[PDB]
């Protein structure tokens, strides 16, 4: 610590006097992991491996809730031209928990794929499928011309090429209303600046790279504001109450001391929280008892060193902090610990006589250097 | 006539004269 | 920032990504603590007067 | 089944003062002693809601508009009132949403409902073992693809009993917003003969379904030599959601006590 | 609607002033196979000076 | 920011590109008040004396 004062002043010789030095800070003793004993898997074999998807403008959209996700299946195989995330990285997606998940399933051609992004624009994210500025979710997609191509040509796969306005986010219109693109109103089935609102892609084995049919499935699912109901493959570890502890409550992930409230959370609540509007007590997701939270002891830690001309010996101060801690940092010898107002002192004798005071050290007490 | 305070890494640190020390003076 | 939280943009994007959003928190915490010290030494004026 | 009832007198709408009612918990977050500003889509206070009564001569089971949410309450003695109808065309064109409270829990189911003019529930008296058992749902004529079906937590509430001014008041809000319909609840007591009772309560959320269905409308569903009926006096309001801020008030239990509408004056 | 345009190399350059256009009859004609914009939006230009 | 004035942003920049150059406006204009109030609040002390 005088080695700390001398680096801290920038100085080899240190006037008598109390310097602050970084901070103490508590550690965490272990991990604590906790999410619902939830078992069956989502139906990724049933979103990214179905026999068919839906043509691009009835985009198909399925639910996925109250199962756990395997995302090193899907971003590993070698089958997906592109698995690309616009609000969390693909490595995350195990690490992390959904609130709710939707799949939008649909095909379109590889020259069109790269309006299917947020903020994009052009006749298939104008008039089929619009993502918002601030998508978060993955975009997943795959060559799958030979599930879905013939020679001269599949046209069962249908895009919008007219439409009277563009549509919103997410929005999904079948209808084959005829559009009329003159001024001059039109009856029947077609006529003259009067269309049939969509058009069949030219899906042949023939076609340049590009130009090929690809399926894309697009994961728009929403995070951290809502009760969870997919989530990562992690196993809930065993649950600990007294000690400083990393803990994880369906992902409220955070550092301290756990103990048992008395807060009385009602039937649909979950999580507590203080005057500051931030989280003070939690319900254990698996075992339903609640937890007040405390993050660890810390604070400054004053170094108190008589002059360099004087003395190597010096005293530590580590303000905020209850003595109990000091050993729980396993100085740790002791012989010398005593708790003042302001934290736990170390390195110095506790002395009865009341003396002048020399080198402030706060609530009421003084430290000198003396035979 | 706080506990959010010192959980956010702000730290309120006491006066050298107590309020019985201030009392003192007086 | 996506998050005010420093570990939800950690919990969700990598070393490209999270450093951007995270640059958000630290020039705006940046700024609410010099705002704060501003404030506090304009105050510790009028407490010297 | 279903039946033309017909037995009923026509009088005009009727309006009354909601002193400081429709506020629920929006979110399910425990908090306790503290002052939290909140906007969401809550009843105004001291605002018009409109009134409805089954009398001896009275039974309003009328279709009715369903903007940005509603909230109901009831005034009830003797459980007449058992149900709710939301949807669009409520014809089997598409999908409607169908809500009962019986004697034991509350039932929540949405199909390609045809539902009747003038829908109703039956109770059998005095069957054999002397006791009122609800028996009959005479509401829709049918339902061609039941998509959502839930099932609350069961309760004991009972189907007999007589008194001379009404004594429960039951208060919802139901809410159709992004393909969630969200349903809010609360119980309590009265002393009132006709009219919204003065007080303050918040209501505790009870389930949230994703149900994607429309509703612009609905209907409510009463309990009753083939038609005309003895209706037992039941009366409930219908008020509609408006966005606005509250300062709520949590004491030391954690509990809604007081609100102040930002909006108000 | 002109007759004729001229070869590129001496591509025409008519002058357009003092006067009201009607953008609407271009952009939603179906006989335009290029309407393509790149200062402007095609929806801005009725809404426009 | 490409123009101080916020209707030429929104006008002009579509809603993901104006949301950039809004934000610098805002944060810029939000250290200039800053600026303003805290030599208000130095001149304040000067006043008050």
């Amino acid at each position: 610590p005088l080695s700390e004062t001398k680096c801290t002043l920038k100085s080899f010789t240190v006037e008598k006097g109390i310097y602050q030095t970084s901070n103490f800070r508590v550690q965490p003793t272990e991990s604590i992991v906790r999410f619902p004993n939830i078992t069956n898997l989502c139906p990724f074999g049933e979103v990214f491996n179905a026999t068919r998807f839906a043509s691009v403008y009835a985009w198909n959209r399925k639910r996925i809730s109250n199962c756990v996700a395997d995302y090193s299946v899907l971003y590993n195989s070698a089958s997906f031209s592109t698995f690309k995330c616009y609000g969390v990285s693909p490595t995350k997606l195990n690490d992390l928990c959904f609130t709710n998940v939707y799949a939008d399933s649909f095909v379109i051609r590889g020259d069109e794929v790269r309006q299917i992004a947020p903020g994009q624009t052009g006749n298939i994210a104008d008039y089929n499928y619009k993502l918002p500025d601030d998508f978060t979710g993955c975009v997943i997609a795959w060559n799958s011309n030979n599930l879905d191509s013939k020679v001269g040509g599949n046209y069962n796969y249908l895009y919008r090429l007219f439409r009277k306005s563009n549509l919103k986010p997410f929005e999904r219109d079948i209808s084959t209303e005829i559009y009329q693109a003159g001024s001059t109103p039109c009856n029947g089935v077609k006529g003259f600046n009067c269309y049939f609102p969509l058009q069949s892609y030219g899906f042949q084995p023939t076609y340049g790279v590009g130009y090929q049919p690809y399926r894309v499935v697009v994961l728009s699912f929403e995070l951290l504001h809502a009760p969870a109901t997919v989530c990562g493959p992690k196993k809930s570890t065993n649950l600990v109450k007294n000690k400083c502890v990393n803990f994880n409550f369906n992902g409220l992930t955070g550092t301290g001391v756990l103990t048992e409230s008395n807060k009385k959370f009602l039937p649909f609540q979950q999580f507590g929280r203080d005057i500051a509007d931030t989280t003070d007590a939690v319900r254990d997701p698996q075992t339903l008892e609640i937890l007040d939270i405390t993050p660890c002891s810390f604070g400054g830690v004053s170094v108190i060193t008589p002059g360099t001309n004087t003395s190597n010996q010096v005293a530590v101060l580590y303000q905020g902090v209850n003595c109990t801690e000091v050993p729980v940092a396993i100085y740790s010898t002791g012989s010398n610990v005593f708790q003042t107002r302001a934290g736990c002192l170390i390195g110095a004798e506790h002395v009865n006589n009341s003396y002048e005071c020399d080198i402030p050290i706060g609530a009421g007490i003084c430290a000198s250097y003396q035979t | 006539t706080i506990c959010a305070q010192k959980f956010n890494g702000l730290t309120v640190l006491p006066p050298l004269l107590t309020d019985e020390m201030i009392a003192q003076y007086t | 920032a996506i998050s005010s939280v420093l570990n939800d943009i950690l919990s969700r994007l990598d070393p490209p990504e999270a450093e951007v959003q995270i640059d958000r928190l630290i020039t705006g915490r940046l700024q609410s603590l010099q705002t704060y010290v501003t404030q506090q030494l304009i105050r510790a004026a009028e407490i010297r007067a | 089944q279903c039946v033309n009832f017909t037995t009923r007198t026509q009088l005009p709408p009727a309006y009354t003062n909601s002193f400081t009612r429709g506020v629920y918990y929006p979110d399910k977050v425990f908090r306790s002693s503290v002052l939290h500003s909140t906007q969401d889509l809550f009843l105004p206070f001291f605002s018009n809601v409109t009134w409805f009564h089954a009398i001896h001569k009275r039974f309003a089971n009328p279709v009715l508009p369903f903007n940005d949410g509603v909230y109901f309450a009831s005034t009830e003695k003797s459980n007449i009132i058992r149900g709710w109808i939301f949807g669009t065309t409520l014809d089997s064109k598409t999908q409607s949403l169908l809500i009962v409270n019986n004697a034991t829990n509350v039932v929540i189911k949405v199909c390609e409902f045809q539902f009747c003019n003038d829908p109703f529930l039956g109770v059998y008296y005095h069957k054999n073992n002397k006791s009122w058992m609800e028996s009959e749902f005479r509401v829709y004529s049918s339902a061609n693809n039941c998509t959502f079906e839930y099932v609350s937590q069961p309760f004991l509430m009972d189907l007999e009993g007589k008194q001379g001014n009404f004594k429960n008041l039951r208060e919802f809000v139901f809410k159709n917003i992004d393909g969630y319909f969200k349903i809010y609840s609360k119980h309590t007591p009265i002393n009132l003969v006709r009219g919204l009772p003065q007080g303050f309560s918040a209501l505790e959320p009870l389930v949230d379904l994703p149900i994607g269905i429309n509703i612009t409308r609905f209907q409510t569903l009463h309990i009753s030599s083939s038609s005309g009926w003895t209706a037992g006096a039941a009366a409930y309001y219908v008020g509609y959601l408006q966005p606005r801020t509250f300062l709520l008030k949590y004491n030391e239990n954690g509990t809604i006590t007081d609100a102040v509408d930002c909006a108000l004056d």
